[PDB]
């Protein structure tokens, strides 16, 4: 352990936490709720960013000074990740879009990005590395996303054998694409079963297993502390919000249960309480507005 | 001594004397020392519960006529039982006079507001309390005026320290400016830099 | 020993002036919490106010409470008004604040802390 | 006759504003501080001082 | 020694009466303004060109900070603290070593930008005239980190503005 | 002229460079370390030595009002040459 | 390919546009306010850089912080700042809102007003003279003036 | 003056602050447009009211 790591102060904003820490993608939703964490316990945080700087701008008053570092950084590009990861000692992968475009399909977002940047990290010499997949990602499912989770997750654990694999359920938050996307909609209701889990909850999982040295090669699954059925939830959202962007394969991962991992740690195993929706739903939606609570199976 | 040193006068310290001598021996109830220091000053040390007539008789008394109120302003000595040192600073227009009335209170006995004598403290001592916790009985609208509205404690007292317990700053997971613990990126210096040695021989206080 | 009161005579008047405040305050909260749409329920806010309340209880001098009283009703009218921002209406919960250490075992591993 | 007789401990440490951590966890020095050693003046041992126990103070990673 | 401004009695007879009553109708103090306003449209503005124009400036001007030399290389400061001792921003630290020729020089000295309010109390308590507040103004950063000045940064700008520096306090020096 | 330590960094007058396993250098990635490429040392190693024929000599550093305050140096032992506190010149007497 | 350089092109017109007509919300705080209204002077016009004179802050493109920012005051400048639409540029005038300045050991000081906004210039002094807020304006025009906006979205 | 070459106690006392405090007084039975004009004439400068 290096002097320039031990922790020091009392875990304040101008304190030392001994955290150094490449999140990739962290201009998103996760990443940037991830950053806020890890800012506010003094760490040293290094930030690829691949849009304009602008848009990293709301990144700066997140920590003290010189504790975020961006950085340029391209996908396909290896020197710039092994640029990005050659001095930090944990690295977070968070790479990921809902939808497809032209120049980055989901293959080369899911599969290719992932491997490489875990290869890397590996010929790097780091210590932790963070993986983020989906709960539901399965090789056979029926949408491409869960079917790209699905390799990506395995060809990371391959890779890289102390790769810690976080499994979110479902994510509702501010900037969230869960619950504004189904109070947006002014698809249609089925039989499927979800349980959310809230956005400070998944961090606070987040920070709490980069905490402990026993969560290395582990394979959490972060679920929420209620299920509900789809129509319930809808309902429930509609009537939050007060009221009377899409693609086909976020309609197929709407219409698809979530599926239960008993045999896996939870947010329980890490210290952390789940938060219900009933506490946070009027949070998430207060910005719509111009109740009876969802029942639970 | 002439060119380099001040010059001292002598008829403004013998008439400050000799009205500090006919105020001493007109309000004999309350007043407890009267001295007019180098520099031709006034200054009345009073008892607390004379706080209104004195000022009052300051206000309107013929020989007097201290209309205007010119400071409000207390001074705290941690070393004393009665730790505050309020002190009015009044100015008469029609004898061209200023004058200084002192007076003692700790923290928790109140003092009767000098509202109804000047006005200008109804804004003054109620900085008083915002900066200090001396209560000001029956004043019209005591509350904080200069600091923040959930600040807690009082500043201006000498065991409060530099810089402040808590400290602003904003938080995306809230949406909110939220108050943290104070911590530096730099610590304040404290300098030691007192002298070691004796400056002024007039000013030397007896041995214990 | 001999003191002079400010509004309380002896620790009954203070006590009653400590009711009172309680009321007002137990009135004000739920229009509080409606007026600054504010993240919490009306009881957690009730607790957080029963809890400073009994937080502030092992003093008996009956100048010391009234002090008390006087800047809790000071606190009381700038809530009546709208002259705080929700900023220091919710300083009250410490939710950013991480939780420090308490027993001994994690205090000696944080820090040199007592 | 405007005064009570009261006769309880004087305690204004819910007045000060403090933080409780810093009236329970703290230790208050009242000492004569020592003359210094390269000089032969005492004007600065005339007056007691209270002082607090020195806590953690650690380097800024920036500069 | 005092003078009545505004106990100007006004005239009652029928000529100042009539006049005011014109003046009234005519809006003749408006015709007055309007009048002023043409007469101050036609001059020639005081807009100097920024960048291409700047503005009138004195050789004592306070700008950014930096360390002189000696005419033989040697840098000109002997780590005396006494600019970090008067700085009343505290933007100031110095941390000092005898190197290894035993002179007596800095190993870091740090001037907080940031917090530095310009006052000029460390280039006239300084005995051998090391730290300046030099002339260079246009120096403003993109980032807070770059206001964060150390002993390197300090000597470059020492290095790059001494031309003129130099002759700045040739020309000033006689004043001190 | 300055020093090579062998992590590519360059080498501070005072001598302070970030170790192999110091993370701090992912602040000059992307970026520059500005060092000062005039060293003092150095600069004032290459000046000739005065030699005077006074057993005591004064130093102010030139310019009279623009130097350093004036400083009386001792030239007795000649196994040293004496050294100004200020400015770092060294006098030598010829006997 | 035609694509890259038409979205280049149109990035260029409306970096253009955007730097050519920023106009600002002054918030009137302390002395560095008061060098503000010296830099709107006839000698320096900032008026003649397309920078309009006191615009409302409901459609300012950027905010400079000129002056001392208190915690009594740190809720409010924050609402500014989110209810200023997009995109929003904040300068920083002085050493009170650069790092507190003087007054960055006092109690009910914030300590810059980087921890409550994001800040892309800082303008140091005390006060920074008129053309040095201008140098900083001029340095914010060029910033704006290699933004990649549309190349990024074509990228992406 | 405690002796030392530091101040105990230093007010500054403000002749806007005393201004204002007249304010409640200044604006009885003017109109609410009146008020940028009741200020105007007080030289009232924030610095030194606020210290
Ligand atoms: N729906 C959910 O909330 C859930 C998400 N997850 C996973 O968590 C991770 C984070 O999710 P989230 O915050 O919502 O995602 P976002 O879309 O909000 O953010 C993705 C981030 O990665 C960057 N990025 C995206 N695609 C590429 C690419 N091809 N090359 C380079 N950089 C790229 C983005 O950059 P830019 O700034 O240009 O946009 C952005 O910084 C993802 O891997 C996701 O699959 C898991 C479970 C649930
Ligand atoms: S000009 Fe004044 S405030 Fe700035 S560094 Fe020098 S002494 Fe300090
Ligand atoms: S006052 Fe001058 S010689 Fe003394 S430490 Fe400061 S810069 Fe160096
Ligand atoms: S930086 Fe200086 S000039 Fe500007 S507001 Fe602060 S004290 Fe005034
Ligand atoms: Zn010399």
């Amino acid at each position: 352990l290096h002097h320039a790591v031990i922790p020091h102060g009392k875990g304040g904003r101008s304190s030392v936490s001994g955290i150094v820490a490449t999140v990739f993608g962290a201009t998103g939703f996760l990443g940037r709720y991830l950053v806020n964490h890890l800012g506010r316990m003094g760490s040293q945080v290094i930030v690829p960013y691949r849009c304009e700087p602008y848009d990293t701008m709301h990144l700066r008053p997140m920590g003290d000074l010189g504790q975020i570092i961006f950085m340029d950084w391209n996908g396909r590009d290896k020197d710039s990740i092994r640029r990005a990861v050659e001095h930090s000692n944990v690295v977070i992968n968070l790479v990921g879009r809902e939808w497809e475009t032209k120049n980055f399909d989901f293959e080369d977002v899911f599969v290719k990005i992932p491997q490489a940047i875990a290869q890397v990290s590996k010929e790097a010499g780091v210590e932790k590395f963070i993986h983020i997949s989906h709960l539901n990602a399965d090789i056979k499912s029926s949408s491409k996303y869960l079917r790209n989770k699905a390799v990506g997750e395995k060809e990371v654990r391959e890779t890289f054998p102390e790769a810690t694999i976080i499994k979110p359920a479902d994510i509702f938050g501010r900037e969230d694409r869960f619950l504004n996307y189904f109070a947006n909609i002014r698809s249609l209701g089925k039989k499927t079963v979800k349980q959310p889990v809230y956005i400070v909850d998944v961090t606070k999982g987040i920070i709490n297993a980069i905490k402990d040295p026993d969560a290395r090669g582990k394979t959490f699954a972060f679920v929420g502390p209620n299920r509900y059925l789809l129509f319930d939830l809808v309902q429930y959202v509609f009537a939050v919000a007060h009221r009377p962007w899409t693609t086909r394969d976020k309609v197929e991962r709407i219409h698809t249960t979530d599926r239960t991992l008993p045999h896996l740690p939870g947010l329980e195993d890490l210290g952390v309480q789940a938060t219900p929706l009933e506490l946070k739903a009027i949070e998430v939606l207060r910005r719509h507005r111009t109740v009876q609570p969802a029942k639970t199976v | 001594t002439r060119p380099t040193v001040r010059p001292r006068n002598d008829v403004a310290h013998k008439q400050l004397s000799a009205f500090g001598e006919y105020v001493a021996e007109i309000l004999p109830k309350y007043v407890q020392q009267v001295q007019v220091s180098c520099f031709s000053e006034l200054e009345i040390c009073i008892h607390p519960d004379g706080v209104i007539p004195v000022l009052t008789f300051l206000r309107d008394h013929s020989n007097a006529q201290f209309k205007s109120l010119a400071d409000l302003t207390a001074v705290d000595i941690p070393t004393r039982q009665n730790r505050f040192e309020i002190v009015y600073n009044l100015l008469s227009l029609r004898f061209n006079s200023r004058i200084r009335v002192k007076t003692y209170t700790d923290e928790l006995t109140p003092v009767e507001s000098s509202v109804s004598v000047y006005k200008a403290a109804n804004w003054y001592e109620r900085e008083i309390w915002d900066m200090f916790g001396v209560f000001f009985a029956n004043h019209p609208d005591l509350r904080r005026i200069l600091t923040d509205y959930g600040f807690e404690g009082h500043p201006f007292r000498k065991d409060f320290p530099l810089s402040g317990y808590v400290e602003l700053r904003y938080d995306d997971e809230v949406k909110r400016v939220v108050a943290e613990p104070v911590e530096l990126a730099q610590e304040f210096r404290k300098f030691d830099l007192n002298s070691p040695w004796e400056a002024f021989p007039a000013y030397r206080q007896p041995p214990e | 020993t001999s003191v002079k009161p400010i509004f309380s005579r002896d620790m009954n008047e203070a006590k009653r002036r400590v009711r009172e405040l309680y009321r007002a305050w137990y009135r004000e909260v739920p229009n509080t919490v409606h007026l600054f749409q504010l993240d919490i329920s009306v009881k957690q806010g009730r607790d957080k106010v029963r809890e400073m309340f009994k937080k502030n209880a092992h003093v008996t001098d009956p100048r010391v409470v009234d002090l008390l009283v006087i800047k809790g009703k000071m606190e009381l009218e700038e809530t009546i008004n709208v002259w705080k921002q929700r900023t220091h209406v919710m300083r009250f919960f410490h939710e950013t604040e991480a939780p420090r250490p308490k027993d001994f075992l994690s205090k000696f591993y944080v820090g040199h802390d007592p | 006759t405007q005064l009570i007789t009261v006769d309880e401990k004087l305690d204004i440490t819910t007045l000060t504003g403090v933080p409780e951590e810093h009236i329970k966890t703290r230790k208050a020095r009242i000492f004569v501080p020592a003359r210094n050693n390269m000089q032969s003046g005492v004007n600065n041992t005339k007056k007691w001082k209270m002082e607090f126990d020195t806590r953690e103070r650690w380097e800024n990673p920036l500069m | 020694t005092y003078k009545y401004v505004n106990l100007r009695e006004p005239s009652m007879d029928m000529k100042s009466v009539t006049d005011r009553a014109a003046q009234t109708l005519l809006w003749t103090e408006l015709i007055r303004g309007l009048g002023m306003t043409l007469s101050y449209l036609f001059r020639e503005p005081a807009t100097i060109n920024y960048p291409f124009e700047k503005g009138p400036l004195s050789p004592r001007f306070r700008g950014e900070h930096a360390l002189r030399r000696y005419p033989s290389g040697e840098e000109r400061c002997i780590a005396c603290k006494l600019c970090e001792a008067v700085c009343p921003a505290q933007a100031i630290t110095i941390e000092a070593e005898p190197r290894a020729d035993g002179s007596r020089r800095t190993t870091r000295y740090d001037i907080d930008m940031t917090k530095c309010i310009y006052c000029g109390f460390c280039q006239e308590a300084c005995p051998v005239d090391a730290i300046v507040e030099g002339p260079n103004f246009e120096f403003s950063t993109e980032t807070h980190e770059e206001l964060l000045y150390n002993k390197e940064k300090l000597l470059n700008n020492g290095d790059k503005w001494e031309a003129e520096i130099a002759a700045n306090i040739q020309a000033d020096y006689l004043y001190r | 002229g300055v020093r090579t330590s062998p992590t590519g960094e360059k080498v501070t007058h005072t001598g302070q460079v970030y170790d192999d396993e110091d993370y701090r250098r992912v602040r000059f990635v992307g970026r520059q370390k500005e060092v000062n490429e005039n060293f003092a040392i150095d600069l004032i190693a290459e000046q000739p030595v005065s030699q005077v024929g006074s057993r005591v000599i004064s130093c102010d550093g030139g310019g009279g009002a623009l130097g350093h305050p004036r400083v009386y140096i001792n030239l007795d032992k000649e196994t040293k040459t004496g050294t100004c506190g200020y400015c770092g010149l060294q006098f030598r007497q010829q006997h | 390919s035609r694509g890259e350089y038409v979205v280049a092109k149109l990035d260029d017109l409306i970096n253009w546009a955007r730097r050519s007509s920023l106009w600002p919300m002054t918030f009137g705080l302390a002395c560095c306010a008061v060098e503000m209204m010296h830099m709107a002077a006839p000698r320096y016009d900032m008026d003649r850089f397309g920078v309009v004179f006191r615009a409302s802050p409901r459609q300012s493109d950027v905010m400079i912080v000129a002056g001392t920012l208190t915690n009594k005051m740190a809720p409010a400048l924050r609402k500014v700042y989110d209810q200023m639409p997009e995109p929003r540029y904040v300068v920083s005038m002085g050493s009170c809102a650069n790092g507190g300045g003087y007054y960055h050991y006092s109690y009910s000081v914030v300590r810059g007003c980087d921890r409550i906004v994001p800040v892309d210039i800082y303008v140091p002094g005390c006060p920074p003279t008129a053309e040095a807020l201008l140098y900083g304006i001029l340095q914010l025009q060029k910033k704006i003036k290699r933004e990649k906006r549309l190349r990024i979205w074509y990228r992406r | 003056s405690d002796g030392s070459s530091r101040p105990y106690r230093c007010k500054i006392k403000a002749p806007g602050f005393a201004h204002l405090a007249g304010l409640d007084k200044m604006s009885k039975g003017h109109m609410l447009a009146d008020v940028v004009a009741i200020i105007g004439t007080q030289d009232i400068v924030f610095g030194e009211v606020d210290r």
